[PDB]
C-alpha cells in the first residue's frame, strides 16, 4: 500500500493501512514523509508499542532534510540514495535496475544499444559533479530519462 | 509539440517550464486546439488543495477534456504531494486504456478519485506551467516530478513570429518591419533606464 | 479634450494643453484613456500623490458625458483585507464556496441582473502589489480573460470590464505580473504645485466650510493669499527649504499642503466666529488681511516642521524671515514658532499663556492636571486645529513624552467628541478596528447605502490608536491595518467582508500615535497613508520644562508639611538631576526595557506625595528617605546586573548630598531603605528584622490558610514582597516578574495576594487549550473582578501563552481594562444584566448600556492586577517589547533574576 | 414654478404606472420590464434631487420630501423583488420537474412548498392590482420580500448533494458553479436563458441556435456568430 | 402549590410558557439553534 504524505486524508489512509498490515503482514510504503515531522513524531511512537506480523515491512521514502526528527532516525534504519560514485557504478545499477527478459529480446542488437545508453547515461550524469565545466547547472538527469 | 506529444504516448503529463512570457500555455493549447481537444486553464495557487484538485481531475477524467494547470509551483508541497497520488492513478489508467485486450465493448475503465470510482475518457490529459525561477514557490517532489515529461521553453523565437504575424496582417514589408521592430524591442530593453 | 475640461472645471482640477500647467496630467490622462482602448488591464504606477487616482476618476466622467456610457468604478483595497476575503473561501468540511470581495463583484457584473453589461465597469485595486494576491489574476489580465476559482468555476471577463491597479511602486512585484498589463507612468513632476494651490483656492472659493458670510470670508481670505500661493512664492520656497531638513517621519508634499489647507480652513473659521462675536464690528480689510497673512506664515511654520525638532523648526522660522515679506515679530532671538496670531491681526507670544499656576494639594501628579507649558499649549492649539477640521492626525514622540496627556487635553477643550482608545501591537489587524466599531457603532441601511455612525447622536467618535507603526509589516512592505485606517481614510469607509457591501463611514475620526520609526520594533508608515495625516513630534519636555512641571508639583505636594516648603525648589532640582543622569546612563541600547521618561518623575512625585499624605510631621530627613525609597522602586526595580545597582545606589547618595547639604548622611538614607504600611497604618520605615518576623509570622498562617509550600526567608525575599505589595495597592496595578523559574515569583505573588485579600485567579492549561478556552476563561475573571467587585490578583507565566492571540487580549486587557470583542451576543446581555444588578448594589443610578459597560471598565481597572512572569531572555524580552507593548508600559517590571 | 410642473409630471406618472405582468406556464403572473421601472425611478430621484438644488424648492418642499421618500420606498422594494422572483423561477423548476429530490430531501421540499405558497398569494395579491402605488401600499410587504428572499437563499444552500449528483449525470457541469447550475437545471424549460451558460462548458459553443417554437437544436454557434447546423438536429420534446 | 402549577403545564403541553424569559430565552434560542444544526435542521426563527 503506497500513500503520499501530505493531506488528512492521507494520513487517515496511512494510520489505516499501517492497522491492517501489522496483522495481516503485508507492506506498507509512506512517500514524501519529510512533509509533517510532527506526524513523524506520533508515527514513531506508534511504531514502538507495536508488536506487527513477521512479514510487516514500513518504508519512509523521505528526502534529506533536517526538520526529519533524529527518534525516527534512530528508531528506523537508514539508507541513502545519491548518484553513483563513478561511471562503473553507474552502469553497474542501470543494467541492475533493467530487466534481463527485457534486454535480451528477439532483436540481438538491443542489448548493445541499451549498453550504449548505459554509457551515455553514465557520462552525462557523471558530468554533473564538475558543476560550471560538466555542465552549465545541475540538471536532474536521472531514472525517468 | 514533439516532446508533448512524447509524453502524452507514453500516457504521461507535460511540464513546460521557463521564465514569464515564453509561451507555455499558448503552447499547450494550441496543441490541444490542433487535436481538437477542450482544454481547460487552471490558474493554480496555494488553495488548491488535494479534494479540489480531485474535484478538477474528476471533471476532466469525466469530460475527457486537457487540464493545464498554470503556475502549479504555487501550490504547497505536501498539496503537490497528495495529488501525486491522483495523477498516478489516472496515468494509470490511461495506459490500461491502451492496452489492446480490451475493447469498448467491455466494461467501462474508472479510476480511484477521491474514494470513488471515476470514469476515464481517453482524450483527457494533464499539462503543468510553472517557472522554477521564482523565488519562495514550492519544489515539486520527485514522485510527481516523475509523472511529467518537462521542456525548456525559455527563449521563443520573436523575429519569426513578428514576420509571419505581420505577414497575415497584410504588410507587404512585414520581413523588413519585423527585422526592424524585434531589434528595437531589444535596443529598448537593453538601453533605457532600468 | 473638451470633455475633460468641462469635467475638471466642475471638479474644481486644472487643466491644460501642452506647455500650459496641467498639460502633462492632461497628456497622461490621454495616454490612460489609450492603453484602456487596447487593454483590459492596467497599471498607473506612481508615487504617492502624482494625480493617478483623479486622472482616471475626470477619465470616467468625461467618457460617461461623451459617449452616453455610464461609468461605474469599484474600488478595492486588496492589501487591506485578507486574501481569502478578496477571491473566496472553500470551506474544508462542507466543500461549499463562499464568493471574495473581487469575485462577489465580478460575479455581480457578470449576471448583469440590474444591466451591469451595458456599463462601464473598472475594477481598480487601489493598493500594494505583491505576488500573493495578483498572481491570481494572471489570467484575467492573460489572452484567457478568466478567473479560475479551485472550485472548479470559470468566470469569464466581459468585455466592457477593466482591471486597473493604482499603485506608488511595482518593486514587489514580478515580471509575470508587469508583462500582462498595460503601464501609464505619472511621474511626480504631473502634479505640479501650483495645480493643488489652485484646486485649494477654488474649493475655499466655491464650497463654504459651514456645510453667504462663511463664503464671503472664504472668499476674502483666498484673495489675501493668492499672491503667497504662487510659482516662485512664499509657500513653494518653503516647501522646497523644508525639504532639505530633517523630520522625525519622511516629509511628502500633500502631507504639508494638506496640513497647511486645514489650518487655512480653520483660520477661515476664526474669523467666522470673531465676526459672531462682534456683530455691530464686523471684521474689516486691513485687519483681515494682516490675520491672514499671519496666520499664513504660523501655519507654514507649524506644518513644515511641526514634525522636527526644536533646531529645525528654528532654522525653518529663520529661513521664511529672510524670505519673506510678511511683518514679522521684532524679538532679537526668540524663533517665530514661539509666537500665535491673535484674532486682532497681530503677533502674541505663547509665554503669555503659560500661566504659573499652583496645582491643588490633592490633585498633584494626577492623570488629567497638566502643568500648562510652552511646547503643551503649542501642541494643544496645533491639535485643535486639526482635529476641529476632522483630519486624522498623528502624534510622534519618545514615549512618555505626553502625546497621550496631550491629546487629551486638546480633546477637553472639544465636548462634542468622544474618544475611544485603542493599543496596536504587532499582532494588530483589522478585527481589532471591526471590534470597536461594533461595540461603539451601528450599521444602518440607507437609500445611499450602509453607513456606520456612533451610536450616540451628534458626537464625533475619536479612535485613539496607541502604537499605529508597530503592527507587523509583511515581506511585500505592507501593513494590513495601516492599508485599512487609509481606506477608511481617503475613500470615507471600507467593506463588510460578512456580504462584501460597502460601508461609509460617518462621523469616525482617527488620532494615532507612535514612537519614531527608528525606534526598535517600529515600521515607517505608507507614503499615501502618511499624506492624509499630519504628523507632530512631541518631544520630551527639556530641563526647564521638568523643573516647571515637577517644581509646581512639588510646591502643590510639600504645603502638606509647611516645615518643608523651604525644601520645594532643591527638591525638584535633585529629582530632575537624578532622572536625566539615569536617562543618559541606561539606554536602550543595552536592555530593551530601559526607558527612563517623564512618567517614571511623575510616579516619584506622585509615591512621595502618598507617603506624606498622612504624615502631620516630618524632618528633612524624612523627606529624603522617601524620596530614595522612591528612586530606588523606581530606578533600580528593572535593572538587571549588579553593576547598574551599585551605580544607581551610589549616585542616589551624590545627589541627595550634592541637593540637600547640612543633613545626617545616616538618618536619612541608611543603606537598607525600606518602608511599608503591615505594621502600622501610614506608609512609613520599616526595620528588617522586625518585618523578618511579622513576614514569618503571616508565612506560617498562610502554610495553613492557603498554601502549603515551606519557604526559607531572606533579605531579598522581604524586598520583593514589599515591592508586589506596593503594586497590589495601585489601581490598575500590573506586575512583569521576570526571573529564572524556581525563584518563588509565582509564590510571593501570590502570598501578597493573600495579606492583600486579592484571589489569585490561574488559567488551568493543558495540551488541548485553544484560544475559545482563554476568552471563556478572560471572560470569568473580568465578571469576577467587574461586576461583583472581587480584588483579583490573575497570574499568568509565559508558558501560559500558547498564542500570539493571548497576547493581543492580554494587551487590550492591561492597557484599557477592557476588551472590545470579548463579551458579545448573549454573554453581552448577561454581562449588562450583572452589570446592572452590581451597579444597583454599589447605589449607582445606571441603566443605559453605554453607562453600564463603562461603570464595569471603572471596576475591572480598580480592581484587576495581572502578574505577569517570565524568564530572563534576552531575545524573547525583545521579541515581547513588540508584541505586547502595554506590558512594559502599563506593567511594572521587577527584575527577580537569579538568587544571587 | 417649473416645479410644481416636475410634482404633477411625477405624480401622473407614478398615479398612471403599473406593474407588467405576464402568465408563467399556467401558475402565476410574474414581472417583466424590470430595467424600465429601474430607469424611471433612478431619473425620478435624479430629478428630485435637482430640484432640491433649486432656489424655490423651500416652498415645494415638503411634497418634494415626500415624493423621495416614496421613491425610495419603491426602489428598495423591488430591488429585493427581482432577485426573489428569479431565485423562485430556477426553484419552482427543480422542486417539481424532479422527482428524487422529493424522497431525498423532504425538510427543504416543505420550506419549498410553503415559500412557494406565501409567494403565490402575494403574487396575486399584485395581479388583483398591478398600480406600482397600490403594490407599494401593501401592508408588511418588504419585510415579506425580504423574509421570501433570505428563506430561498437558506434553500439554495441546501441544494448541494443534489448538485453533486446532477454533476455526475452531465459530466461537463463540474465546470459550473453552483448557483448557475441551479439556474440551468430550473430554466431547462425555458431555454433561451441557457444560451449565456455554454461558454462555461464548451470550448467555442457561445449559444445554441433554436427553432420558432424553441423545441428542436438546430445548431450551434461561437462568440464571434459562426455557426455549425447539425446533420440530424436534436429533439428536445423527445 | 406554584412547583405543581408548573409541573401541570409541563406534563399538559411539553413546556412552560413563562420558565424561559430574559438572557434564560437567549441563551435558549442559542443552543436549540446549535442543536437544530446539529441534527440536520436549518433553523433560525425563534417561533420555529
Ligand atoms: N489636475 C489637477 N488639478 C488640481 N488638483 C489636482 C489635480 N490632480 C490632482 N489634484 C489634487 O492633488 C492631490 C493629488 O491626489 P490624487 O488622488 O490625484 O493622487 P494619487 O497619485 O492618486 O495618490 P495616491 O497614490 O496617494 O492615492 C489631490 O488633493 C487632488 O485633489
Ligand atoms: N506639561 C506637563 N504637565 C503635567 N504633566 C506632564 C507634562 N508633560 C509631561 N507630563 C507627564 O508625562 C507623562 C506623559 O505620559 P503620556 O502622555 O502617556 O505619554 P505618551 O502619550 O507618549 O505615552 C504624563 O504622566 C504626565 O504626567
Ligand atoms: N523562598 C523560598 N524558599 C523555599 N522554597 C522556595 C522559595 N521560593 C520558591 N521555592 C520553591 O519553589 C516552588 C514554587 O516555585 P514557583 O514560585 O512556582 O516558581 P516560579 O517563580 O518559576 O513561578 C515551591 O515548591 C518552593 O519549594
Ligand atoms: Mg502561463
Ligand atoms: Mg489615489
Amino acid at each position: 500500500t503506497s500513500i503520499a504524505i501530505g493531506s488528512a486524508e492521507g494520513f487517515n489512509q496511512a494510520d489505516k493501512a499501517i492497522n491492517t498490515a501489522v496483522k495481516s503482514g503485508r507492506w506498507v510504503m509512506l512517500k514524501n514523509v519529510h512533509l509533517a515531522p510532527g506526524w513523524l513524531m506520533q508515527l514513531e511512537k506508534k511504531l514502538h508499542s507495536l508488536q506487527p506480523h513477521a512479514c510487516f515491512r514500513l518504508f519512509l521514502t523521505m528526502e534529506i532534510n533536517p526538520k526529519v526528527p533524529v527518534n525516527l532516525l534512530r528508531a528506523g534504519r537508514i539508507f541513502v540514495f545519491e548518484p553513483p560514485p563513478g561511471v562503473k557504478a553507474n552502469m553497474l545499477r542501470t543494467f541492475s535496475s533493467i530487466p534481463v527478459s527485457r534486454i535480451c529480446k528477439s532483436p540481438n542488437e538491443r542489448a548493445r544499444l541499451y549498453f550504449l545508453l548505459a554509457w551515455f547515461h553514465a557520462i552525462i550524469q557523471e558530468r554533473l559533479r564538475y558543476a560550471p565545466l560538466g555542465w552549465s547547472k545541475k540538471y536532474e538527469f536521472g531514472e525517468s530519462d | 509539440y514533439l516532446t508533448m506529444t512524447q509524453a502524452l504516448e507514453a500516457r504521461l503529463g507535460g511540464s513546460p517550464f521557463g521564465p514569464a512570457g515564453t509561451g507555455k500555455t499558448e503552447s499547450v493549447k494550441a496543441l490541444g486546439h490542433q487535436l481538437g481537444r477542450f482544454v481547460l486553464v487552471f490558474n493554480c495557487d496555494e488553495t488548491f488543495d488535494f479534494q479540489a484538485m480531485g474535484r478538477i481531475f474528476v471533471g476532466l477524467c469525466q469530460v475527457g477534456a486537457w487540464g493545464c494547470f498554470d503556475e502549479f509551483n504555487r501550490l504547497e508541497e505536501r498539496m503537490l504531494s497528495a495529488v501525486s497520488q491522483q495523477v498516478q492513478c489516472i496515468q494509470e489508467a490511461l495506459r490500461e486504456h491502451s492496452n489492446p485486450n480490451y475493447d469498448k465493448t467491455s466494461a467501462p475503465i474508472t479510476c480511484e478519485l477521491l474514494n470513488k470510482q471515476v470514469k476515464v475518457s481517453p482524450d483527457m490529459a494533464i499539462f503543468i506551467t510553472m517557472n522554477p525561477g521564482y523565488a519562495g514557490r514550492s519544489n515539486l517532489p520527485d514522485n510527481l516530478k516523475k509523472l511529467f515529461r518537462s521542456l525548456a521553453m525559455t527563449k521563443p523565437d520573436r523575429q519569426l513570429i513578428a514576420q509571419v504575424m505581420l505577414y497575415s496582417q497584410g504588410f507587404r514589408t512585414a520581413e523588413v518591419l519585423a527585422n526592424k521592430i524585434v531589434p528595437f524591442f531589444k535596443l529598448c530593453d537593453e538601453q533605457l533606464s532600468s | 479634450r473638451e470633455e475633460l475640461k468641462k469635467v475638471c472645471q466642475e471638479m474644481y482640477l486644472t487643466y491644460g494643453d501642452g506647455e500650459e500647467v496641467g498639460g502633462m496630467w492632461v497628456e497622461k490622462v490621454l495616454q490612460l484613456y489609450q492603453i484602456t482602448q487596447i487593454n483590459h488591464g492596467l497599471m498607473m504606477v506612481g508615487p504617492s500623490g502624482s494625480g493617478k487616482s483623479m486622472a482616471w476618476r475626470v477619465l470616467l466622467k468625461a467618457l460617461e458625458r461623451l459617449e452616453g456610457v455610464e461609468g461605474v468604478a469599484h474600488i478595492i483595497d486588496p492589501k487591506a483585507i485578507s486574501k481569502d476575503h478578496l477571491y473566496g473561501t472553500l470551506d474544508p468540511n462542507t466543500r461549499e464556496w463562499t464568493d471574495g470581495l473581487f469575485t462577489h463583484v465580478l460575479r455581480k457584473i457578470i449576471d448583469s441582473v440590474r444591466g451591469e453589461l451595458q456599463k462601464r465597469q473598472w475594477i481598480v485595486f487601489d493598493g500594494d502589489v505583491d505576488p500573493e494576491w495578483v498572481e491570481n489574476l494572471n489570467s484575467v489580465l492573460d489572452d484567457n480573460k478568466l478567473l479560475t476559482l479551485p472550485n472548479g468555476e470559470r468566470l469569464s471577463l466581459p468585455p466592457n470590464v477593466r482591471i486597473m491597479f493604482e499603485v506608488q511602486d511595482l518593486k514587489y512585484a514580478t515580471l509575470a505580473t508587469v508583462s500582462r498589463c498595460g503601464m501609464v507612468w505619472f511621474s511626480e513632476d504631473v502634479l505640479s504645485t501650483d495645480m493643488i494651490f489652485n484646486n485649494f483656492l477654488a474649493r475655499l472659493r466655491s464650497i463654504p466650510l459651514d456645510e453667504s458670510p462663511m463664503l464671503q470670508i472664504q472668499r476674502d481670505a483666498a484673495t489675501i493669499m493668492q499672491p503667497y500661493f504662487t510659482s516662485n512664492g512664499l509657500v513653494t520656497k518653503a516647501l522646497e527649504h523644508a525639504f532639505q531638513l530633517e523630520h522625525i517621519m519622511d516629509l511628502t508634499r500633500l502631507r504639508c499642503l494638506g496640513s497647511l489647507f486645514s489650518m487655512l480652513h480653520q483660520a477661515c473659521r476664526n474669523v467666522a466666529q470673531y465676526n459672531a462675536n462682534h456683530p455691530d464690528f464686523p471684521m474689516q480689510i486691513e485687519q483681515l488681511e494682516r490675520y491672514i497673512q499671519r496666520y499664513l506664515v504660523y501655519a507654514i511654520l507649524w506644518s513644515l516642521s511641526g514634525d522636527s525638532r526644536l533646531k529645525m523648526r528654528a532654522e525653518l522660522g529663520e529661513y521664511i524671515r529672510r524670505i519673506t515679506t510678511v511683518p514679522l515679530p521684532t524679538a532679537p532671538n526668540i524663533p517665530i514658532i514661539d509666537y500665535e496670531v491673535s484674532i486682532s491681526g497681530e503677533w502674541s507670544p505663547w509665554q503669555a499663556k503659560v500661566p504659573q499656576i499652583e496645582v491643588e494639594t490633592h490633585k498633584v501628579a494626577a492623570p488629567d492636571v497638566v502643568v500648562p507649558t510652552l511646547d503643551t499649549v503649542r501642541h494643544e492649539a496645533l491639535l485643535y486645529t486639526w482635529l476641529a477640521e476632522h483630519k486624522p492626525l498623528v502624534l510622534c514622540g519618545p514615549p512618555g513624552s505626553g502625546k497621550t496627556m496631550t491629546l487629551f487635553s486638546a480633546l477637553r477643550a472639544l465636548p462634542d467628541m468622544e474618544v475611544v482608545g485603542l493599543n496596536f501591537s504587532s499582532a494588530t489587524t483589522p478585527e481589532l478596528l471591526l471590534k470597536t466599531f461594533d461595540h461603539y457603532c451601528e450599521y444602518r441601511r440607507t437609500p445611499n447605502g450602509v453607513v456606520l455612525a456612533p451610536v450616540q447622536l451628534g458626537k464625533w467618535l475619536v479612535l485613539f490608536c496607541d502604537e499605529i507603526n508597530l503592527p507587523d509589516m509583511d515581506k511585500y512592505g505592507t501593513q494590513r491595518v495601516i492599508s485599512f485606517i487609509r481606506q477608511m481614510v481617503e475613500h470615507g469607509g471600507f467593506y463588510r467582508t460578512s456580504d462584501q457591501t460597502w460601508v461609509k463611514l460617518e462621523r469616525i475620526q482617527f488620532v494615532g500615535a507612535c514612537n519614531p520609526p527608528t525606534d526598535p520594533g517600529r515600521k515607517p508608515l505608507s507614503h499615501r497613508f502618511l499624506r492624509h495625516v499630519p504628523v507632530v513630534y512631541v518631544d520630551y519636555p527639556g530641563p526647564a520644562s521638568l523643573t516647571q512641571i515637577y517644581g509646581t508639583f512639588n510646591r502643590a505636594m510639600l504645603r502638606l508639611i509647611p516645615s518643608l516648603r523651604t525644601y520645594a525648589e532643591p527638591l525638584t532640582a535633585a529629582m530632575v538631576e537624578f532622572y536625566t543622569m539615569s536617562q543618559e546612563r541606561f539606554t536602550q541600547d543595552t536592555q530593551p526595557h530601559y526607558i527612563y521618561s517623564p512618567r517614571e518623575m511623575t510616579r516619584w512625585v506622585r509615591g512621595i506625595f502618598e507617603a506624606l499624605r498622612p504624615l502631620e510631621t516630618l524632618p528633612v530627613e524624612g523627606l529624603i528617605r522617601i524620596w530614595a525609597h522612591e528612586a530606588l522602586r523606581l530606578f533600580q526595580d528593572r535593572l538587571v546586573e549588579d553593576e547598574e545597582r551599585r551605580w544607581t545606589d551610589e549616585n542616589i547618595d551624590t545627589v541627595a548630598l550634592k541637593h540637600f547639604p547640612n543633613i545626617d548622611r545616616e538618618k536619612a538614607m541608611s543603606r537598607p531603605i525600606l518602608y511599608s504600611n503591615w505594621l502600622s497604618k501610614d506608609y512609613i520605615p520599616v526595620d528588617q528584622e522586625e518585618l523578618r518576623d511579622y513576614v514569618k509570622a503571616r508565612l506560617k498562617v498562610f502554610y495553613e490558610e492557603e498554601l502549603d509550600v515551606p519557604l526559607v526567608l531572606f533579605n531579598e525575599v522581604l524586598d520583593h514582597v514589599l515591592r508586589i505589595d506596593r503594586i497590589f495597592r495601585q489601581p490598575q496595578g500590573h506586575l512583569l516578574l521576570i526571573g529564572v523559574s524556581g525563584a518563588g515569583k509565582t509564590t510571593l505573588s501570590r502570598f501578597v495576594a493573600w495579606m492583600n485579600g486579592l484571589s489569585v485567579y490561574q488559567i488551568k492549561v493543558h495540551r488541548k487549550y485553544t484560544g475559545e478556552d482563554f476568552d471563556e476563561d478572560l471572560r470569568t475573571v473580568l465578571r469576577r473582578s467587574g461586576c461583583k467587585n472581587e480584588k483579583i490578583a490573575f497570574i499568568m507565566d509565559e508558558s501560559n501563552v500558547l498564542d500570539s492571540g493571548f497576547l493581543e487580549r492580554m494587551n487590550t486587557l492591561l492597557a484599557n481594562g477592557e476588551v472590545p470583542g470579548l463579551f458579545e451576543g448573549d454573554e453581552y446581555a448577561t454581562l449588562m444584566t450583572q452589570c446592572k444588578e452590581g451597579a444597583q448594589k454599589e447605589g449607582l443610578m445606571l441603566d443605559s448600556h453605554e453607562e453600564l459597560y463603562k461603570w464595569f471598565t471603572s471596576q475591572v481597572i480598580r480592581n484587576l492586577h495581572v502578574v505577569f512572569t517570565m524568564n530572563p531572555s534576552s531575545e524573547g524580552l525583545k521579541d515581547r517589547a513588540a508584541t505586547s507593548p502595554a506590558l512594559f508600559n502599563r506593567c511594572v517590571l521587577n527584575w527577580f533574576g537569579d538568587w544571587s | 414654478m417649473a416645479l410644481e410642473e416636475f410634482l404633477k409630471q411625477i405624480r401622473e406618472v407614478w398615479n398612471t404606472y403599473e406593474l407588467d405582468l405576464v402568465n408563467y406556464q399556467n401558475k402565476c403572473r410574474l414581472i417583466r420590464g424590470w430595467d424600465d421601472l429601474f430607469n424611471k425611478v433612478k431619473e425620478h430621484i435624479n430629478s428630485v434631487s435637482a430640484m432640491k438644488l433649486s432656489p424655490y424648492y423651500k416652498v415645494f418642499e415638503e411634497d418634494a420630501l415626500s415624493w423621495e421618500d416614496k421613491l425610495n420606498r419603491i426602489m428598495a422594494l423591488f430591488d429585493v423583488w427581482i432577485d426573489v422572483q428569479r431565485r423562485w423561477v430556477y426553484l419552482e423548476g427543480i422542486f417539481t420537474g424532479s422527482a428524487d429530490i422529493k424522497h431525498l430531501l423532504p425538510v427543504e421540499t416543505q420550506r419549498f412548498q410553503s415559500i412557494s405558497t406565501e409567494f403565490l398569494a402575494l403574487m396575486k395579491k399584485v395581479s388583483k392590482s398591478p398600480l406600482v402605488m397600490d403594490v407599494l401600499n401593501i401592508q408588511g410587504v418588504q419585510r415579506s420580500l425580504e423574509r421570501l428572499a433570505d428563506l430561498l437563499g437558506k434553500i439554495q444552500k441546501a441544494l448541494g448533494e443534489y448538485l453533486e449528483r446532477e454533476r455526475s449525470s452531465f459530466p461537463r457541469f463540474y465546470f459550473v458553479g453552483d448557483e448557475d447550475l441551479l439556474e440551468i437545471i430550473g430554466n431547462s424549460k425555458n431555454v433561451a436563458k441557457l444560451q449565456k451558460h455554454f461558454k462555461k462548458m464548451f470550448a467555442g459553443v457561445s449559444s445554441i441556435i433554436l427553432n420558432e417554437d424553441n423545441s428542436v437544436v438546430l445548431g450551434i454557434s461561437s462568440r464571434e456568430g459562426e455557426e455549425v447546423m447539425f446533420k440530424t438536429p436534436v429533439s428536445i420534446t423527445e
